[PDB]
């Protein structure tokens, strides 16, 4: 019970921490940290600067990336060293969507890639495509390539016989189950 | 079979107790 | 509790080989019951040979007995 | 179609009538549904026998 | 009575009896749509005659 | 006894403000005539809420009259020497007075005396049922449930075939009144043949209700045999309006003219489901089911249909169809999805090996749950 | 007494281990014995 | 009057004590004494109500008293000293018998009986404190005494079974006083409460005593939920030293309840749904489990809504637990439709009720789930649907915003569709018949193992009573 045990620096330092966990792109760890604080910030410290990372998590959870992106930008008009985690979490947004859009279709018009992932220039677009192993031929991407190639590489590992489970394997287990 | 052997055990408890009971009556 | 400690060295060391023998007896009887499974089947064969040809047709009259 | 005197289906989008006769369904499994059905009564009776333990 | 100690210890941790705090404290998913529907089907026919 | 069902249904129209203003007041004149005739002063107090003190003086008077009549009679009878027989017949007349005034509680008490001295087993069953009736009069179904249970104990103790016919109809009404429409469908179609008029909701009402329970439960095939070709329903013809409305509906379903089906559905909702008390509460259950069952039959006959074509046939809009069907799909009888853009309603129904796989895997999982529970229990004990 | 309360976990480990082995052995050998006799 | 009642009351206790005492000192059958000890407490708790409860005081005077006399004095002093026959040796009803405690010989140290009598005396004391609510001073003092007294002894397996009930009481009394109103001294002692049950986890693990291990693990995990370090719980729970060998089915049910809570917030419903259901079955179903029954129903509603499942409407309707499950009911509807507006109103209005049980924490996160669940149901109904139609229905801002919340959702394969933006509809990804697919082989594999496990279980167990019955004398 209070004797300081609070600070002006406390609200600030807690906010930056939280922000850091989001830039790692760990939803769980963010929740874990939150629960540690939760009781002691409910009305004792209230929610007014601590609010910036909670609002950001919320939107991304929902999957409204549009919304997330807007607030990131507006964070620099309510800068309190927010900038240092802003930049990281923007690269995060693009990675997440890219991963999703593999399952959706194989082809995006050059204009659609730029719009969805929030590229500001076509330079950023063609750069990112190279790092995702997609060529750009005639202004059209080509997700077709990398998807097949990833399956091929995965098939080479050693864990593995029991993970797929052979027909020969299934029978043999049941037979000795009986003959124990 | 669990049940059938189990029912026998319950009865076995009774016959065992009787042995002790029957020894008292002769004494 | 000084007393218990002494016994580990003396008595119980000798009895640890005795407790190995109980593991051996356990092992042994799985093999013996297994054996009687095989035997069961082989005995079945014998019975079947009797059932077979040649045979002679009779007329059953009455029982005298559940098994005769 | 509903009476089941030739049971088919009518695709309007092509204006065709496909008619189907004897659709395959696991017979092995037909025999198993009655077998599982018996097992279910049996476990209720068995427990009732085993109510003597309590 | 053997269970009784474990059960008493456990109830405290759950929070007394929230079941009895609650009354002190304070297409079955949504409404039948057929009344409304009456109004709709009739209006279809009105249009339909004149179509 | 006899007036109670008539009184209550009129009282229920007056309660409702849904029905036409004309019918509500047409019913006002009629309920009033029987209110005075039977002296309903204790019972008027229940009815006046839910939508003269003379009725009460008339009451109290009727009380000392009919109340006294039976009293001194009952006493001369208890003095006179035959205990078993004479006292109990008199206690049956005692229960009749409370039953006239619509007090279900005191009727129960005196009729209990009647039973107490030994009477014919058959006679005891008649008496239990009388009490049971008064449970519908209040609309207390919980009351009926327990009363009817005591009858089924005595039905086979006696051997009574005579009282078994009544029990079928009362039990039909019970099942009808409650949410389970399954037992109702069975109990009531056989109460058609064995209808006993004596203290029960008219024959015309029973016939209508049988059809309702018919439609909800029974397959297209199973409706044809048991309801349409049902010899009684054809003997009774369509005279009353409600019978006509429900009957016509049945017919156009089988014949699969779906121009005339949906107008009949509107009619049965107005004139049959809402004014019947039992089916006011079940209006929702019945109409949602009918919509799903007709649409299911039409989807079975088509790999593919247009939305415009399904709608046009019904006599509802394309917009209207689109909403009403999307309520019914996740409850899963229709078994279809709708391509909005192409406008096709494609129909996907399994009939293969998959059918026999689901049934097996589910039943066999239900069995394993039971083995675990019971096995683990017996080990501990 | 006080000394021996402290030094006990050296001794206690070995004897309690050994005892557990007896309990499980007896259990097994007599269960299998019943099976063998029936067959 | 007063004396006679206490004496008779004391006598009743003396009878019970003697049964369980004889039992422990005659051969080794550990499990039977332990069950007896559980009933003895309850019997005594129902007893106290009547024939006065200063029967404990009586017994203290008439036993060998090392520091139990002064502790008892301490107890009356809290609740104001009332003396009336409270001086040691002013009753001798042992009478120096070899049948009911030899008063001289114990003092001499030729025979020893203060061992067990001491362990029991603290147990009686704790039971009385909690019933009354004699907390404050007595709690700290109790904790202080019992720890050097029980560690004085060379710990048995027997002794361990008694002290796993004492450990619970230490934990409970400290907590209850705390939630009444905070104090500084209460947090100083908190550090010390964590350290003692935690150190003891290692001791209990060497002794491999099952009752002790189970108990300590539950307390340590509760402690972590109180203070909000999910991280600490992770390291602790990787190792599973939770025995399930012989412990009370009630402890098993309590353990699974912790696991559910933690996993859920770590975004796993695969394990959570299994453990809260499992716990209901393990838990008794008496009128003493009303607390437990109710709260299991409450956590499970949340777990299913989080995954995206809609629980039975029937589940809340047909329950007698509907009164309580009023917030949960409302959540279920809001989510179903995908209507955003209803959800905001629900969660604000029921803030306090949800916050008691900390389900409120879970409910913020159900904002994602409102929108997503309405789209699971809409894809199911309409196979191919324009983003335009979705937007108008559920109020969602524009076709670009809906695409983003959906794109994320289908990666995880909740909705199971694929987007076509170069045409402009979203097309459900069918699996249709799965018998046709190779799905059933995996289903079978598991089930076979479950059957196999029960057979082995039947077989080990069946023998257990039989071994006893044979050896006993029979006619």
């Amino acid at each position: 019970n209070h004797k300081l045990s609070e600070s002006d620096k406390k609200s600030k330092l807690i906010s930056l921490y939280l922000l850091n966990l989001l830039s790692q792109n760990n939803t769980t760890k963010f929740h874990s940290e939150l629960q540690y604080l939760d009781k002691h910030i409910k009305n004792l410290e209230d929610d007014s600067l601590l609010s910036y990372p909670i609002k950001l998590d919320r939107w991304l959870m929902e999957g409204s990336y549009q919304k997330a992106w807007d607030l990131l930008q507006s964070g620099s008009q309510n800068i309190s060293e927010f900038d240092s985690f802003t930049d990281i979490l923007k690269s995060a947004i693009r990675d997440e969507i890219a991963k999703n859009t593999e399952l959706s279709y194989d082809f995006l018009p050059l204009s659609n890639i730029k719009a969805l992932l929030f590229f500001n220039n076509e330079k950023e677009t063609e750069k990112f495509a190279l790092e995702r192993n997609w060529p750009i031929v005639n202004s059209k991407v080509y997700f077709n390539n990398q998807s097949k190639e990833k399956a091929d590489y995965e098939d080479e590992m050693m864990h593995e016989e029991d993970q797929k489970t052979n027909i020969i394997e299934k029978a043999m287990d049941y037979a000795i189950s009986i003959e124990n | 079979e669990l049940m059938v052997i189990y029912i026998s055990n319950l009865v076995r408890s009774i016959i065992a107790f009787d042995d002790l009971i029957e020894n008292k009556i002769q004494n | 509790l000084s007393n218990v400690n002494s016994d580990i060295y003396f008595k119980l060391k000798k009895l640890e080989k005795e407790y190995e023998l109980l593991t051996l007896q356990e092992d042994y009887i799985k093999d013996e019951q297994r054996h009687l499974k095989r035997e069961l089947k082989r005995a079945q064969e014998e019975v079947k040979r009797i059932q077979s040809v040649p045979l002679v047709i009779g007329q059953f009259l009455e029982p005298i007995d559940q098994n005769t | 179609i509903l009476d089941k005197i030739f049971y088919g289906v009518l695709d309007q989008g092509n204006g065709w009538l496909y008619v189907y006769e004897t659709p395959n369904q696991d017979a092995t499994y037909d025999s198993a549904l009655e077998l599982v059905g018996q097992l279910n009564k049996v476990v209720d009776q068995l427990f009732e026998k085993a109510s003597v333990l309590y | 009575t053997k269970k009784k100690n474990e059960e008493i210890n456990k109830k405290s941790l759950e929070e007394d009896d929230e079941f009895e705090d609650f009354p002190i404290d304070t297409d079955d998913v949504e409404v039948d749509d057929d009344f409304t529907n009456e109004l709709k089907a009739e209006l279809d026919r009105y249009k339909r005659e004149n179509q | 006894r006899v007036p109670n069902y008539e009184v209550s249904e009129k009282a229920f129209l007056l309660t409702q403000s849904k029905v036409s203003i004309e019918q509500r007041k047409e019913a006002a004149e009629f309920v009033l005539a029987k209110i005075k005739e039977e002296e309903m002063a204790p019972y008027y107090k229940y009815l006046c809420e839910e939508y003269d003190q003379e009725l009460y003086n008339e009451l109290c008077k009727k009380n000392e009259s009919k109340i006294k009549e039976l009293n001194e009679k009952i006493q001369k009878l208890e003095e006179d020497d035959e205990g078993e027989l004479e006292q109990a017949q008199a206690w049956i007349n005692l229960g009749e007075y409370y039953a006239q005034i619509g007090d279900k509680d005191n009727a129960e008490k005196t009729l209990g005396k009647s039973l107490s001295k030994a009477i014919s087993t058959g006679a005891k069953i008649d008496v239990m049922l009388t009490i049971a009736r008064l449970g519908f009069f209040y609309n207390d179904q919980l009351y009926v449930k327990e009363k009817l249970e005591a009858v089924n104990s005595m039905i086979e103790k006696g051997g009574d075939w005579e009282r078994r016919n009544r029990y079928k109809t009362y039990y039909g009404i019970h099942c009808l009144a409650v949410r389970n429409f399954k037992e109702a469908a069975k109990l009531l179609v056989d109460s058609l043949a064995t209808f006993t008029s004596i203290e029960l909701t008219s024959y015309e009402s029973i016939a209508t209700y049988a059809s309702v329970t018919g439609l909800f439960t029974l397959e297209r095939t199973d409706l044809k045999s048991k309801v349409i070709d049902s010899p009684e329903l054809l003997s009774l013809i369509s005279t009353t309006a409600a019978l006509q409305s429900i009957s016509s509906l049945t017919i156009s379903l089988y014949a699969s003219d779906y121009a005339s089906y949906f107008p009949y559905l509107l009619e049965t909702y107005a004139n049959v489901l809402i004014p019947c008390k039992y089916l006011n509460r079940h209006a929702d259950f019945f109409v949602r089911e009918m919509r799903r069952k007709v649409y299911a039959q039409l989807l079975e006959s088509y790999k593919t249909l247009s939305l415009k074509s399904m709608a046009s046939a019904f006599g509802v809009s394309v917009a209207f169809l689109d909403n009403d069907l999307g309520k019914f799909i996740p409850n899963k009888q229709l078994n279809c999805v709708i391509d909005r853009v192409n406008g096709i309603v494609e129909t996907n129904r399994p009939d293969n090996k998959n059918a026999q796989y689901h049934l097996l895997v589910k039943q066999g999982d239900g069995l394993l749950t039971k083995l675990q529970k019971y096995g683990a229990a017996v080990r501990l004990t | 007494e006080t000394h021996e309360s402290g030094i006990k976990p050296y001794f206690e480990q070995k004897i309690q281990e050994t005892e557990l082995k007896i309990r499980s052995k007896t259990e097994n050998v007599r269960r299998l014995e019943a099976q063998r006799n029936a067959l | 009057l007063h004396h006679s009642e206490k004496k008779y009351a004391e006598e009743d206790q003396v009878q019970e004590l003697l049964k369980v005492l004889n039992e422990i000192s005659k051969t080794t059958l550990t499990l039977d004494p332990r069950y007896i000890w559980r009933s003895l407490k309850d019997l005594s708790s129902l007893r106290n109500q009547e024939l006065l409860n200063a029967e404990t005081l009586c017994f203290t005077v008439n036993v060998l008293y090392p520091d139990s006399s002064s502790f008892k004095k301490n107890l009356l002093k809290f609740i104001t000293s009332n003396h009336k026959s409270s001086v040691p040796g002013s009753a001798e009803l042992r009478n120096s018998y070899p049948a009911s405690f030899y008063s001289v010989n114990t003092e001499k140290k030729t025979i020893e009986v203060t061992a067990e009598i001491n362990c029991f005396m603290h147990l009686l004391v704790q039971l009385f404190l909690w019933d009354s609510k004699e907390l404050e001073q007595l709690v700290e003092f109790n904790r202080k005494v019992v720890i050097p007294n029980l560690l004085c002894y060379y710990n048995l397996r027997s002794l361990n079974l008694i002290n796993a009930k004492l450990w619970f009481y230490i934990y409970l009394s400290h907590e209850t006083l705390a939630r009444s109103s905070e104090e500084i001294n209460s947090d100083n002692q908190n550090i010390i409460l964590r350290s003692t049950m935690m150190k003891f986890l290692k001791i209990a693990s060497l002794k491999h005593d099952n009752e002790t291990k189970a108990m300590l693990i539950n307390l340590i995990l509760r402690d972590f939920l109180n203070n909000g370090e999910v991280d600490s719980a992770s390291d602790f729970i990787s190792k599973l030293e939770y025995p399930h060998t012989d412990v009370s089915s009630s402890l098993e049910a309590r353990y699974f309840f912790y696991l559910s809570k933690i996993n859920a917030i770590q975004l796993d419903y695969s394990t959570a749904n299994e453990y809260i259901i499992a716990a209901i079955r393990k838990a008794p179903h008496n009128s003493k489990s009303l607390g437990f029954l109710q709260q299991s129903n409450k956590l499970h509603c949340c777990i299913q809504l989080l995954m995206g499942d809609i629980p039975e409407l029937s589940f809340f309707h047909q329950s007698n637990m509907q009164k309580s499950l009023l917030p949960y009911y409302h959540l279920t509807k809001a989510v179903k439709l995908g209507d955003l507006k209803k959800f905001t109103s629900t969660i604000t209005k029921y803030k306090q009720l949800l916050l008691k049980d900390d389900t409120y924490q879970l409910c913020v996160r159900l904002r994602s789930n409102v929108i997503k669940t309405g789209i699971r149901i809409i894809s199911l109904t309409y196979k191919k649907i324009s983003l335009r139609d979705i937007c108008l229905k559920l109020n969602l801002d524009s076709e670009q915003t809906v695409e983003y919340m959906v794109s994320r959702a289908i990666r995880d394969g909740v909705i199971e569709a694929k987007i076509n933006h170069e045409d402009g509809f979203i097309e459900t990804t069918e699996l249709l018949n799965i018998y046709d697919s190779e799905d059933p082989q995996q289903v079978f594999d598991e089930r076979i193992k479950f059957a196999n496990q029960l057979h082995d279980e039947y077989l080990v167990s069946m023998r257990y009573p039989e071994d006893k019955k044979t050896q006993q004398n029979e006619k």
